[PDB]
């Protein structure tokens, strides 16, 4: 029983973890990355 | 103008009068006008 709890808890943290991941999938950061991007790309109209 | 943002402004150019022997500088204006677009650039 000792085995398959420490099992259950080693499952319980990949679900914990993975699920940490996926509900918060973008960063601040990974939006502000996106953010640059596309400022980057609107410039078109200004430099012509 | 028509709920949008223009700007004008004079601008100088100075040009060259020839007075013949000499030369001589002079002065000539222009009105520039520009208005802003729909994403905050200006025409």
């Amino acid at each position: 029983k000792t085995v398959l709890e420490k099992s259950k808890a080693g499952a319980q943290s990949r679900f914990d973890s993975y699920g940490k991941l996926y509900d918060e999938n973008i960063n601040a950061g990974e939006n502000q990355a996106m953010t640059l991007r596309a400022s980057a790309a609107g410039l078109t109209t200004a430099v012509q | 103008y028509k709920s949008r943002l223009y700007l004008l402004w004079l601008e100088q150019k100075e040009i060259t009068k020839q007075t013949g022997y000499q030369t001589e500088t002079d002065y000539r204006y222009e009105l520039k006008l520009a208005h802003i677009r729909y994403d905050g650039t200006w025409n």
